[PDB]
């Protein structure tokens, strides 16, 4: 450990591949410096090690590197992070080197930026309720703490700032399911993969105007960074979140700017290996590589802490189909799906509902939790939408004229829905002023076609006008 | 006027789109030729070089 | 034993030489951890070894040893009531051994070597015994375990220990020829287990679902499977099944698939009540998880251990129901290995061999006579996962060819929250004829008329939808509005199905053949009203139908009032409208 | 007899076998392990360095240390005899049965040698199936290869079932005809389910039908190999009794869907690189080797008649399996997922179904005089009340014209009647009286394709009388 | 080889009025014709070959439907030839394929068709040249490729499927032979898609 | 190598009004125009050089056609700076590799015309950059990959274009030069899809 090998015989580089034939010794996965001549120092993994030589991928770019000059250190056995809890309100680079000019982090711990996967006897059911503000989110796709909810976006969405937003105005609500009343705030590990200076710039002035800095941890790969080092970020970012949480009894909110740029080194690098693709010739192990990524949110029983993830990634020509959105759908636990004629129609967030969805929302709402008519208002929320879009669509065929009037009240709810629930602006709602909006808008369709409702919650909430709450 | 928009509007918008769809179909049915060739040439060196 | 070393590591992917005389399908210790790994290709002096741990860490020249066996799983008592990981440890063992997080090279005995049994011979020395037979009974949660002969064991018997308590290694019975008997005995997880005979289906899976039970039924040794994309329900209803369905035994497989999913069964199952037994649901499930983050190439493993241990209680006498959460995620795994091998793929880059596995497994299901002469059924639901949605994918397409009922999920009606959404145009079963015997013994003489009327109503409303889509709703005839709209009430009221509900969650086959009759008197009378120019918008504004949408909700024990109320009121109303 | 114990190479279904340049390019081998137990296997590559070997079955037990491979057999070939009627085969000729095997008359090889057109002849004596919607207006001849398209929910099975148990020579019906002439069916099932064993089991068995066929069943758990191997071992018995002893012989290939399934798992186990969506790019000559071993030879009296069943994926037709079959195909028999799920059986759609032969089978001194007027007939009355269904939807049945009416009224007792014949067993006269029945729900004069003798002699007569139930 | 390739000055005279009218075809040019089911083609097919002004006619089957091929081969020994009242398999070469037969041979078919009928042509006489199906030579071209493990072109056929459609066709044409003497060869194509 | 990174304020006046109203680009920000043939990339990007408030403007012609170049070449004298009053030409740089031209040169003058604006903002100038199609420029990698024999990620293009593209527009940006003064460079590249 303490004496340092070099392994000159350096044989062939290549995009991000570099060959080394005679270091037997170099362990699966370990990570290596690469010295060239002018003595300048880069970092790299192996990736496939044998008796005749071993293939080590370059986190930098190649450029300098010659097979004459350059040599080959071990540094660990296993990647490994440095953690500790002085590690909030620090930023980091992709790689975990400090980048604000402060001295290195002393650690605590250096655990494997893989991670290990939790054992599902030891996990615990993740049930607390968090208000994030967004009645789309709140009511209809109910985000709980140790959830996976991604936010599938597109090119020109603002996806970034629903994140924040969520971000700065989410809380618990103990008043509400009677546990313990706190008012502790969530740590934030922020990771960036690919980030442009634009989006950087942005959620930085964010997190220093909510204050919100000093209880964060930020790993910042930027879109000029080198690209193969985005497969250590989300790791290093998972690594200190799970460390916080499970150690320190944090409740943590972890933040993936972009997995479509981390599924673009992944590409890279599989290309470069000539692995058997998937769609798209993206490498077939990336349903599992996204898996060791996402899989690291939850809550564990006897402990006080959380994960929750909000991955964020951009569907390629807003296409859910894509691989990347595809494989997370089919990993996370549901996900936010922005629309763009929704944003083009200045209504902000854009959520759509109906691609939307929260698999874990049915065990965070419900009597005692929230409200004991949330599920069901939910239902009969997402019901009459998709009625009205289906009018919406008859309508281009027939003509708005010859509606019939349950036709016309499930159009103009379908308006009214979008314009009242879903635009709310950058206001922060609570679930209660959620659900009066949410009942103010079902008073618009007829008491009988609620069928999706028990006769005891209309007669309880059923009634009450739109303009009641404001104007 | 009905008969008149499926004929010339949605009629030709479908089949275009069939086409469409079709010719990337083939294009991914090209490039996992292209791969195939490739990884039967590796094997084919691997085992007729060093076995 | 053969003994190598490391040669290359690359992934989940072990190259080991000096391994001459070692066997396929061999499983091999790798490493000085002692990974458990397994033989896929044999090349010269050196193995091609897949290892069913992370091999991060290994260096070349650590010591491979192959053990000269398959894998094999322990089958005895203390099955029930547990959790295993893909090739069979417990997991809360691992949790005690290791804490919140899996790792590397625990070694743990499937079944516990402690617990004591009481055993109740049946057997007295110079029996003959064969393979499947009966040597005695060991209670566990109500359930009378039976200890079989393993299926390749015969002899006489010399001597049988005395009723008592003993553990699973203790060996009851000894035979003439010396071999020693105990309670548990391991079969290779590749290999079927044999039957005397195989049956033809007659009798119903009973699932709880109404569409499912009614419109695609599935029988007790049939096999079923359920595509669909992300969101659309595989989960749900496999847990829905598995919470509700008349077999006495269920195994669910989790491969590859989330482990908050495996969370949620321990957590819940505890507490609720097994449908038949009365005791709690925990005690009858066995449950097989390597999630989407453990290694990958232990989800094959999963899924052979997951069928041989159903086929071992199928070989007690009982019925099992088996679900795999994900084949897709089996197919996935055979993809990653083979691109370690470099071999040739297959569409999609699976191996050749994929359609063959799928196969095979799936047709270990069935209901037979078992070696022992009593009756066993196993029933296999498997869930697929086509990437994109797409359903001409091979995975999706090689299960078409096998499986006897094809439940299709869309993803547009799981957008607009219409559960259990499955898509009825694509979806058919093809033991409805098979099961009509049983349905006119135990739910009416005609409910097979009935059944066959609501599919010919939806395949009317599935025609006229054509025509509706062209000119809208409001251009058709009364009579063709009309079936438009028992269509709609047919879906609203009859095929959704809330998994949730406390009430709605499960449904008997009496309740459900009393909507459908409901549904169909009200057609019935609508259609004689309109032959006599009553108007269909005032049809569609009975209350009737309010309650026949609201049906849905009503208990088991209160539903036979309801139903005959109802049935009053369809009369009455439509007496009323002249 | 020579061992080979020189395997270098085992992984997947290939193995390599060193020193064995005396094994002949697909010839037949057995692999011994080191427990005694014995595998199958095929040569499919041999050099002067070492021979590969595909495998049957799974290769679990194998070690390079104790493995030996052994000659079995140069070509695959399979023992035929008359005995083989009554029997049951897996697909590689090996009786499942139970029975003592057949004795040989000759082992002939299971690859099929191409007729010489010059030896053929026009086929022009029909086959009665014993269901209307073929045998009226879809006529199968023999020597015709007339495929059924379904789909995966469809009765296909109980299709090919029941053909199989009514399907008859008429000779009575040929002028004088030979007074009996022989006939059989070969039942090759690839790819089946156990349920679908046992289905074909029973049914053969209940009626006595099996004592006249031979059965090469393949189940879905067998090797793929056995699958590619079973329509070959069935179409040489079905050669052997046909140009060998004057049988007519009627052969049901029950799903060539998995036959070409299995042909893209062996292209690919090969390293060969696929065609077109996959599929192996030799597949159509594949098919058409399999296909074009039917027909009827000048100077002989028997008859190979092939009815090949594949479901189309996703009922796509222009899917290259149902694309390929219906390029060397003449015809084909659709079944109707709209008509199953009315309750209709056997659902065959008239309308999409056409035997490109029938013309050549049916008339004077075939079947009967009127038979292609009737079925012309019937097709266009069929069409225009289908037609008429879909108005009536959006302009009501008041608006209709009386002759609208009355094609609405035909086209629902076609269905009801024609169609739904259920598992009766119908000679092509009560086919005919039953057509002319429905014909007569038509007015006299509507009925264009008919001459007016046919009419006069055939029209006027009502389906009470002659129907099997109301 | 011929001396020199002459222009499409003189008819191809098939004997039937729209062919000869509405759309003619020149002699030594090229005609493509669709087979659908049901539409008599093969009663066209003969009745060209029947009446035509051309002195000799080949007749190529590459690949058929082997009842279709029989259909062949038993109707025309029956056609008789209207210049002499004998047989007009007198003056007819029939190349048969089935689609069983090795592919090879029906790729090889059309080419060797075209080479007897150049040979013909060559003696001074004007020939026609009936291909029955260039769909299945195409898709045995396409078969013989993908045995070659050549990279396909559009739905699965070989880049140079053009260039051999070409090479087949342009073989047509009025000529003066080496000998001096004119003759021609007339290329009716049929396709089937 | 910069100080610090600004966030743009400021906007890019480019003469046009439904760009410079409708869709505004910041002073250090990037711009994307994708279209068809003759959708008017070109004169748009021209219209830019000729009416924009940028100080200097680099112009790079990678892959396009050399009448561009030369039209440029040859107007530009005789035109006036807007902001200036000397010649149009006087503050422009222009990069042309033409369609004819090498290939891998394609890559290399999108880097120069990088470069050089990224000198000419650390100068303290306001630059703008026009990148006449990088569509060129995704043909050379492909080819040059191709040459190579790496495994292609999707439509040919080596897996790393997209990491190309971002690191060339991460360039732009309104930056604190290491001299201490105020600089930017605008990128408007044009997509030829
Ligand atoms: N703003 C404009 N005002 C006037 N004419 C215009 C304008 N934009 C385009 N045009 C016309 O359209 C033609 C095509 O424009 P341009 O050369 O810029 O195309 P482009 O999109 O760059 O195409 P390509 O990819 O073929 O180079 C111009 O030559 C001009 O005639
Ligand atoms: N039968 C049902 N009743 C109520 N909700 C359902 C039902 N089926 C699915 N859902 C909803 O769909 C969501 C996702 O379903 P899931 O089982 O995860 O589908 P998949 O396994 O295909 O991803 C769940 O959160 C659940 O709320
Ligand atoms: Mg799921
Ligand atoms: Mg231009």
């Amino acid at each position: 450990d303490l004496l340092k090998k070099e392994y000159t015989g350096i044989t062939y580089i290549s995009g991000p591949l570099l060959f080394v034939e005679n270091a037997k010794d170099l362990a699966y996965g370990a990570i290596v410096d690469i010295k060239d001549g002018t003595g300048r120092v880069r970092g790299g993994q192996v990736i496939e090690v044998s008796e005749e030589y071993a293939v080590i991928q370059v986190f930098e770019e190649t450029t300098g590197l010659d097979l004459a000059t350059t040599s080959v250190s071990l540094v660990e056995d296993v990647a490994r992070l440095g953690v500790s809890k002085e590690m909030l309100g620090r930023r980091f680079n992709g790689i975990g080197k400090p980048i604000d000019g402060l001295p290195p982090i002393t650690p605590e711990k250096r655990l494997p930026i893989t991670g290990l996967p939790l054992n599902p006897v030891a996990r615990r059911k993740p049930e607390q309720f968090i208000q994030t503000g967004i009645s789309t989110i709140d009511v209809m796709n109910t985000l709980v703490r140790g959830q996976k909810l991604p936010i599938f976006s597109g090119s020109g969405l603002p996806a970034n700032e629903i994140a924040a937003q969520i971000a700065r105005q989410a809380t618990v609500r103990p008043d509400l399911s009677g546990e313990g009343e706190k008012e502790e705030p969530f740590a934030v590990v922020f990771a960036a993969m690919g980030i442009t200076q634009r989006e950087l710039s942005y959620f930085i002035q964010e997190f220093e105007r909510t204050g919100a800095l000093s209880r964060s941890v930020l790993f910042l790969n930027k879109a000029d960074d080198p690209t193969i080092e985005r497969i250590l970020t989300p790791r290093m970012a998972l690594t200190v979140a799970e460390y916080l949480a499970f150690e320190h009894d944090y409740h943590v909110l972890v933040i993936l700017t972009d997995m479509t740029n981390y599924c673009e080194a992944l590409r890279e690098i599989g290309a470069a290996r000539e692995e058997i693709p998937g769609r798209r010739g993206y490498p077939g192990y990336m349903y599992t590589d996204l898996a060791t990524i996402y899989e690291r949110a939850g809550v564990v029983e006897g402990k006080k802490g959380s994960v929750t993830q909000i991955p964020i990634l951009s569907m390629p020509d807003d296409d859910r189909t894509h691989p990347i959105p595809d494989l997370t759908g089919y990993i996370t636990e549901g996900q936010i799906q922005l629309s763009r004629e929704l944003h083009r129609k200045g209504i902000y967030p854009p959520i759509d509902p109906l691609p939307s969805l929260s698999r874990l929302m049915n065990n965070g709402v419900g009597k005692g939790k929230t409200r004991e008519d949330h599920k069901q208002v939910s239902d009969q929320l997402y019901s009459a939408y998709a009625n009205g879009v289906d009018i919406r669509k008859l309508v281009a065929i027939i003509g708005e004229d010859a509606l019939t009037e349950n036709d016309r009240r499930y159009l103009q709810f379908a308006d009214a829905f979008e314009r009242f629930f879903i635009n709310q602006g950058q206001q922060n709602r609570s679930i209660e002023e959620s659900l009066q909006i949410a009942w103010a808008l079902l008073s618009m369709l007829p008491q009988g076609e609620l069928k999706r409702i028990s006769k005891d919650h209309i007669g309880k909430y059923y009634g009450q006008k739109l303009e009641e709450i404001w104007g | 006027r009905r008969v008149n928009a499926l004929e010339q509007v949605v009629i030709p918008g479908i089949r275009a789109q069939i086409r469409f769809i079709q010719q990337v179909l083939e294009q991914r049915e090209r490039e996992d030729t292209f791969r195939l060739k490739r990884i039967k040439g590796k094997i084919e060196a691997r085992e007729a070089e060093e076995e | 034993m053969i003994q190598g070393v490391i040669q290359k590591i690359a992934g989940p992917a072990v190259i080991a030489k000096g391994m001459l005389g070692a066997r396929m399908y061999d499983i091999c210790k790798v490493g000085e951890e002692g990974l458990v790994g397994e033989i896929i290709r044999l090349d010269g002096d050196t193995a091609f070894v897949q290892v069913y741990e992370d091999t991060s860490g290994l260096k070349v020249g650590e010591p491979v040893v192959s053990t000269g066996l398959p894998l094999a799983v322990e089958l005895g008592p203390g099955m029930l009531n547990g959790i295993y990981d893909g090739i069979q440890r417990p997991l809360e063992r691992i949790r005690e051994k290791t804490g919140i997080y899996i790792t590397r090279g625990v070694v743990v005995h499937a079944l516990d070597r402690e617990k004591k049994w009481a055993w109740t011979p049946m057997v007295k020395p110079g029996d003959e015994v064969r393979g499947g037979m009966v040597l005695g009974t060991v209670p566990e949660f109500g359930f009378t375990h039976k200890i079989l002969v393993p299926p390749d064991v015969r002899g006489r018997v010399k001597e049988v220990k005395p009723a008592g308590e003993y553990t699973v290694e203790e060996p009851v019975v000894v035979l003439e020829d010396g071999t020693e008997l105990k309670m548990y005995h391991t079969w290779p997880v590749r290999r079927a287990r044999p039957v005397q005979r195989k049956l033809d289906p007659n009798t119903p899976f009973l699932t709880g679902m109404r569409i499912l039970d009614v419109l695609f039924p599935v029988a007790m040794g049939g096999t079923a499977a359920i595509p669909g994309p992300f969101g659309s329900g595989k989960t749900v209803t496999q847990q829905s099944l598995a919470k509700w369905s008349n077999a006495d035994v269920v195994v669910y497989v989790g491969c590859g698939e989330r482990g908050n999913e495996m969370t949620d069964v321990l957590v819940e199952f505890p507490e609720l009540t097994d449908p038949k037994t009365g005791g709690p649901l925990m005690h009858r499930t066995v449950l097989i998880a390597n999630t989407s983050n453990m290694p990958v190439a232990a989800r094959e493993a999963s899924i052979y251990v997951g069928v041989t241990i159903a086929e071992y209680f199928r070989d007690q006498g009982f019925s099992v129901a088996l679900m795999a959460d994900s084949t897709s995620r089996w197919a996935e795994a055979l993809r990653e290995i083979s691109s370690r091998l470099e071999e040739m793929p297959a569409e999609e880059g699976y191996p050749p061999y994929l359609a063959a596995r799928l196969a095979a497994f799936y047709e270990r299901a069935g209901k037979v006579i078992t070696l022992g002469g009593e009756e066993g059924a196993v029933t296999i639901v498997g869930a697929v996962s086509p990437p994109g949605g797409d359903m001409s994918e091979p995975v999706t397409q090689s299960t078409l060819r096998i499986v006897g009922a094809f439940w299709r999920l869309d993803a547009s009606l799981a957008f607009r929250r219409h559960f259990p959404a499955i898509n009825w145009n694509g979806s058919y079963s093809l033991f409805t004829s098979a099961l009509d015997p049983w349905y006119r013994e135990n739910v009416a003489e005609d409910y097979p008329e009935l059944r066959d009327a609501i599919s010919e109503l939806l395949q009317r409303e599935a025609g006229l939808q054509e025509i509706v889509q062209l000119v809208g709703p409001d251009a058709l005839q009364d009579a063709e509005r009309l079936v438009i709209e028992v269509g709609r009430i047919i879906r609203e009221d009859f095929l959704q199905q809330n998994a949730y509900h406390e009430v709605d969650a499960y449904c008997s086959m009496k309740k459900a053949y009393g909507i459908m009759k409901m549904i169909l008197a009200f057609y019935k009378e609508a259609e004689a009203a309109i032959k006599r120019g009553v108007s269909i918008d005032e049809i569609l504004q009975l209350p009737v139908l309010e309650r026949i949408g609201r049906a849905r909700y009503v208990s088991e024990e209160e539903f036979p009032a309801y139903f005959e109320e109802a049935m009053k009121e369809i009369q009455g109303a439509f007496k009323a409208l002249a």
